């Protein structure tokens, strides 16, 4: 009884406090039959992982849809196809910097931040000499992205322990909403009319 | 099903089911003797089911049957009860699984398409849905009703 | 030129998987021609074999 | 995210310390308004899209300059995001309401958020405002005893905002 | 994957056909025998690595050229994803018993696997033997009245591999 | 826990809880008398499950308190206790959540390696779990014994 | 618009705009002073078309102006004939723009979204811009009308 | 980002406002130049290599010690670095002249890009000087009329790195 | 061509072409004469611009042909030569596509491997598109002139 | 990163010169210890999981609160990060040591280390005293000639956490 007894009171630490976790549930779609509710949630879960929040039916891209339920392609090839899409370059690219795309890159296809200034180098030259085409399968033929999520598992918020700093910058840009504007056209002002 | 959510989430992280999975496999089948009765009822009683909440979704919505509507003339008003029975055996089927799965997979994906598709009005389906929900409610007691009402809600609001 | 269709084993060699990874080891895709060299490259350094190569589109 | 159960078990982990009868007060407590916490929450989500419905129609009838142009909630998109950011606030208080707990609203809503408005253009007196129109709405669908409950979790939102 | 309420559910929507008495018998069935299937998956679980030990040691005492040089299990790797299969093997089957129908182990075992077995060259019989070990170890624990059940699934397994 | 389980379940699917989750949910806090009176009941008995289990390890694996054992001394056979000590308190709160996850939060997950680099050995872990799984089962009714049994069972798995 | 589509397809590519997107650009602003024709005979009809379009609208569903409908009172009849205003400055918009850029980002993403919180009938939408559609074809020269029902075409598809 | 037309669109639009005079003035504003714009556009394309080489040689001729050792341009790593940034400016400016709008080059490229030299530790004023240099070549290749527009963006990126 | 771009931007977003890109479609196909007639002339002198341009070339940067140099002798001329048929042919596709694909594809995709295992230097290349440029706007009108240079000058950026 | 030798050439490499007598001697110097680096290196490589569980067990000892419940490493998880992370000290350490150069101390271990322990609410002190444990555990075993390099790198992490 006494080698259990706790030493710093009530002001102790719980395990809810320490480092962040990534979410328990882990989407991937199964070689072979899938049933039709765990598969609109894959799809789900793969828009929100890409696009930081759910994507409306008008916006969904169908023809990837088709293609991965028929088992054509894998789910890193409809992660691919989504990187891809007009959408993706019209609210992660066109608002950004480059320097600023490839954090979000990394962001939405490994679930991190970016790991050093060398790969800030290799993806701002990939992006001033071809565009986004080529840094996203850049990140995504990465050999870190086939580790971690391989063909079939969506890619989720990862707080790496390694490099030094990356578990911080980790937990800032996972934490990061959506905060540029996502229209260019008939900004809103800040003001009142009085009745 | 109960179990196949249970095992499906259990398989995710590549696991056993842990005592707490166990138990709810274990609540369910405890159960499943009251929710095949209340599935019997049910079935049973389809055809006033569904004539009663016809009868009350008209009454709510007579632009639906009138000339220029969606449910004018005997036969669209026959594909639209049957529509309603489709939906009361799929709450059937819904009840006895334990959740509202069989009710999202055969007619729930894609149905805002398919009544696009077909011209067919979103709320008067909800309305129908709700008026089904208490023809439905109405054969059966309290605790019956209280679980039923839930998939008639989970329908009426993917339907919304 | 367009589309190949590529059967590919990847045996684990660095250790052992505790999921189930059978989805990561045996698997055929469709692979557009000008990313086929690379996914080859990668099959290949991978310890990966490859079982087949087809022309779908092209 | 915890609920009130772990809530009680992280206070006794802390101490090292086996639950005492004010930890079987506190267990009991939760337990009895479990049966409340889950008719009220089938309730709101069946009764959603009607709650925001109303606390939309509520917040544009007394801001409507918001819905005019140049408003923040002048487009279809801004209105879109607009009533999707309700439904977001309404399902986590309900979250919060089910878990007895506000740990949920602390990590996934509430965090950074008012910098991301402050970002965006939204104006968060007319958020609080919105939230608060939800709460009113959502208090006489649910019922006093359900309403007293869910007040405290959109109170915590509003406050959070604010 | 598929249970065997949601058997009755299909077999019964592709006949657009109501419960009749056939479905209701079926399905009072299932549930009269869910609580013996969730003792022994409860206790095939518990047992896990006590089973997957006592079969492993059956299968390369019967077969001890499988673990010396030469063999398809020897290194510590190939040792290791033996009994990673094994365990594999016991798992699934656990599900499929709990599940009480065969169609997650043609959805998420069987399905090429016999080719990938072919193409990596592992001895199909030898981990059919394996499964069959596991089937005697496992009924040993769970008793008579679970033992006969899962192991209908271990000789689907068995015969799927075969 | 249960709720949280629940509740972590319907927000990564960004949806309100199904009838099925809170089925779940109303069974549980259903049952939330009982269990609780099962944690009140190991609580009282805690130095008497203690000493029994560590009566019964000892003498089944005697290699542990002699030289030469990680547990040999009066220190280390306390320590060695207290641990035991550790994981009846974390299965009286598994007991009142509902499921294990208090105890795979403080006493799962890195136990590995924790013990590996404290040189206690896993079997020894798993005896004395189970040790403690005949001791305190024994005290109570054979429903109570046998949800008890099952979080003895997730721990020793997890050791094991 | 159209040079900023362009420019945004180069710039994703890491690239100059090639001869055939300087082409089209050319094309465009050689366009520049019929579209401004076009636009500002739009905007000088505003009252008429509008008042029209409202009229034809009226008279094909009178209850929507009836008591109970969508529209009933001066105040919901006068926010209906504003959101026909909305769309037909969103029109000329697009007209200058030499694209549906406008129209789609500021009154189609979403609309779906709007109407259903506004309970506002979307056939009723579609029809109403059919009948802006022919009220303002009416006026344009055939070349213009032609163009000018390419934007209206792209909103009514946009609303269904 | 804004072009002219997408800017005219804004100030009309979050006034709830059609076109006026001033509306189609400004619109045939842009029409008359865009001829001009689109045909230095492709002269600028089809020499932006000879641009950089020019403005990089004056550059590195005002500005020695850039690329001698010990400046921030001496490694052939830092030099192609100096290059890339100089091939952005040219680019950037040029899609910024032929929207006839600013927005791009505020969003695209000095979005966060006094930040990003600082902690690279790239000296800002020589930059500049860089800008000045390619708009001293590019106004050469494009001609008077052009080379005024041109210079607007230019002197719009050198007034927002300085 | 313009049209093939056209169908897979629309392709690539799963939609209809838009206003704007049967706008683009429309001055294409409208230009069709006027680019077929340009092509046609190149065609029927493509002699003339190739010897007109390799004399050129070589006067400009002599070092080429000077021993030593990359097209030293008649048979490395002649391939020289060759090599501007094959861009002047290319440009000819170009301009009756309304896009630079054809040389994309043809011609520039792989030329700096090729052309460094060539030992040919890119400058030199991109001279001889201007000397290419040079005598081939030389014999077409003013605005036929500045088609085919759009399309040269895209080539001599590509070369370098 | 940098060891003696790219340390001495990035050295003379910023001035632009060749290696003169003093650059020759400082490769020599390091050419001369390369051997007890190797020596060392090997030797903690050999007891690095003993080193760890003896340092690791005094600063348990030293300050038991931190693995008492409500400790900072109290539960498994945090106890195993809190000697994952002396293993990661221990072998960072390794590595400038065998580099000779506390470079990679600072660019891969110690930049942005207190952030992260704040943020995370690690004891940077307590964190201190386990690798002065470490330092006292690895001094007996490397011997006195390489502990006083050793401990180089040792005081280095201390200082820099402190
Ligand atoms: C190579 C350089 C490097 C270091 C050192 C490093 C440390 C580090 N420790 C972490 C967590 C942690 N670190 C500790 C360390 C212990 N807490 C106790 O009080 C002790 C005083 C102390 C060690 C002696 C603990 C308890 C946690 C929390 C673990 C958890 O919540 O599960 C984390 C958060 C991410 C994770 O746990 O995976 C990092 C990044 N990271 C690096 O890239
Ligand atoms: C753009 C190129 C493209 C095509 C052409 C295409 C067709 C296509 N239809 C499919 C399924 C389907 N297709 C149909 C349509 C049939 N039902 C019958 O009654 C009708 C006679 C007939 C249509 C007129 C149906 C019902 C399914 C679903 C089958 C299932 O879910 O098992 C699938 C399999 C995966 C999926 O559900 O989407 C493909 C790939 N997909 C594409 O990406
Ligand atoms: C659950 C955690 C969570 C929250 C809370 C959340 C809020 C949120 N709302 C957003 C947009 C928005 N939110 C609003 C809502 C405002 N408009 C009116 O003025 C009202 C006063 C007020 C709502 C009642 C609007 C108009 C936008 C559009 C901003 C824009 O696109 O310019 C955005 C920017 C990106 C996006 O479109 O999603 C976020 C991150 N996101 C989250 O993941
Ligand atoms: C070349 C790669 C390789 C290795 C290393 C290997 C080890 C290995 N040792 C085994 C048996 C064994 N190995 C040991 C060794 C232990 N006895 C004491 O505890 C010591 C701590 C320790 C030896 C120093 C024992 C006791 C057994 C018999 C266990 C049994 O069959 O019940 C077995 C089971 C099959 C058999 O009996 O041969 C394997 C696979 N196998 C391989 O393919
Ligand atoms: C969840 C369903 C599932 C199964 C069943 C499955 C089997 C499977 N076994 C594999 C390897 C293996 N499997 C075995 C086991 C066999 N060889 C021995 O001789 C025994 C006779 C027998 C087991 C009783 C061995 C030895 C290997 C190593 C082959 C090698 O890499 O050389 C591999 C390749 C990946 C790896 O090495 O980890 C797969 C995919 N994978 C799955 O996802
Ligand atoms: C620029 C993009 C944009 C649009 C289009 C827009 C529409 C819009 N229409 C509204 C109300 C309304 N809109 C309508 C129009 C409908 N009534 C009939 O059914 C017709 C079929 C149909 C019009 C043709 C009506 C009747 C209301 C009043 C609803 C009420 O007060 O209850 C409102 C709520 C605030 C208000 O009353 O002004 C908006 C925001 N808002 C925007 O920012
Ligand atoms: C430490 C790494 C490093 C290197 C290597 C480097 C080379 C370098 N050489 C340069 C100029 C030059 N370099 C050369 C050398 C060429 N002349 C012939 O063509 C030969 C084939 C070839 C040499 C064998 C010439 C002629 C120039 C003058 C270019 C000019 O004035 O236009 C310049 C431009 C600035 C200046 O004039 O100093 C650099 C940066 N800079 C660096 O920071
Ligand atoms: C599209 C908008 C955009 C810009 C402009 C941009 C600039 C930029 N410049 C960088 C580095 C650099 N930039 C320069 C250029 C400077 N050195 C000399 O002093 C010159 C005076 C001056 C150029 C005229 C140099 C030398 C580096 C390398 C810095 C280093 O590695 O330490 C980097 C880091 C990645 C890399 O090394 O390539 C970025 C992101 N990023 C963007 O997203
Ligand atoms: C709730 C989560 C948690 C657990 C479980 C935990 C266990 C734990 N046991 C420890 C020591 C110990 N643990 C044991 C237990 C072993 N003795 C025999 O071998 C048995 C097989 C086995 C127990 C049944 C012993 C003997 C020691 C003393 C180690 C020593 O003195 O060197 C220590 C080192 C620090 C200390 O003694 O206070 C920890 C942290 N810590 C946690 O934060």
């Amino acid at each position: 009884i006494q080698k259990g007894k706790a030493l710093r009171g009530a002001e102790g630490d719980p395990y809810t406090i320490g480092t962040r976790r990534s979410p328990k549930p882990i989407f991937w779609v199964p070689q072979g039959g899938t049933n039709p509710t765990e598969f609109q949630n894959v799809i789900r879960a793969a828009y929100r992982q890409v696009f930081e929040r759910d994507v409306p039916d008008y916006q969904r891209l169908s023809y990837p849809e088709s293609r991965l339920k028929n088992g054509e392609i894998s789910m890193r090839e409809f992660i691919r196809q989504l990187a891809e899409s007009d959408l993706y370059r019209k609210q992660f690219y066109e608002p950004y910097p480059n320097t600023k795309v490839i954090e979000l890159l990394t962001k939405h296809f490994l679930g991190r931040a970016p790991q050093d200034q060398a790969e800030i180098q290799r993806y701002n030259r990939i992006l001033a000499g071809k565009g986004l085409k080529v840094a996203i399968e850049e990140v995504l033929n990465s050999d870190e992205y086939t580790q971690l999520f391989g063909e079939d598992v969506v890619p989720f918020k990862r707080y790496p322990t390694l490099p030094t700093g990356t578990y911080l910058a980790s937990v800032a840009t996972n934490d990061e909403m959506i905060q540029q504007s996502g229209s260019s056209y008939s900004p809103s002002y800040a003001g009142y009319s009085y009745p | 099903s109960v179990v196949t959510k249970a095992i499906v989430s259990a398989d995710a992280e590549a696991r056993y089911l842990s005592p707490g999975e166990l138990d709810r496999i274990r609540g369910f089948v405890s159960s499943g003797e009251r929710r095949l009765r209340v599935a019997q009822t049910l079935t049973e009683s389809r055809e006033r089911i569904i004539k009663q909440a016809g009868d009350q979704l008209f009454q709510k919505r007579p632009d639906l049957v009138s000339p220029g509507g969606n449910a004018y003339g005997a036969e669209r008003t026959a594909s639209c009860l049957r529509d309603l029975d489709y939906y009361l055996r799929l709450v059937t089927f819904g009840i006895v699984a334990g959740d509202v799965t069989p009710i999202e997979e055969i007619g729930v994906i894609g149905v805002k398409e398919m009544y696009r598709n077909l011209e067919v009005p979103l709320p008067g389906m909800v309305e129908a849905v709700k008026a089904m929900k208490s023809v439905a409610t109405g054969l059966l007691s309290g605790d019956d009703s209280a679980e039923v009402g839930y998939y008639f809600d989970y329908l009426a609001g993917a339907l919304a | 030129t367009r589309l190949f269709k590529v059967t590919a084993l990847i045996p684990s060699y660095k250790k052992v998987r505790g999921g189930r990874e059978l989805q990561n080891t045996y698997f055929t895709k469709l692979v557009e021609y000008d990313r086929w060299f690379a996914e080859q490259q990668r099959i290949q350094k991978q310890g990966g074999k490859i079982l087949s190569v087809k022309m779908v589109a092209g | 995210m915890q609920d009130a159960i772990t809530s009680v078990i992280n206070t006794y982990d802390v101490q090292g310390k086996y639950f005492d009868t004010s930890a079987f007060d506190k267990l009991k407590a939760y337990y009895a308004t479990g049966e409340l916490r889950v008719r009220a929450a089938g309730t709101i989500s069946a009764n959603a899209a009607t709650i925001i419905k109303e606390a939309s129609a509520k917040l544009f009838s007394n801001q409507p300059d918001l819905v005019r142009p140049g408003g923040n909630a002048y487009t279809t998109r801004r209105y879109a995001a607009c009533v999707r950011d309700m439904d977001y606030f309404l399902r986590y208080a309900t979250y919060a309401m089910l878990a007895g707990d506000t740990s949920i609203l602390d990590e996934r809503v509430l965090n950074g958020l008012k910098e991301t408005y402050n970002s965006l253009g939204v104006p968060i007196s007319s958020t609080v405002q919105g939230i608060q129109a939800m709460k009113e709405v959502t208090g006489s669908l649910v019922g006093s005893g359900a309403a007293k409950e869910m007040g405290v979790y959109f109170d915590y939102l509003s406050s959070g905002l604010s």
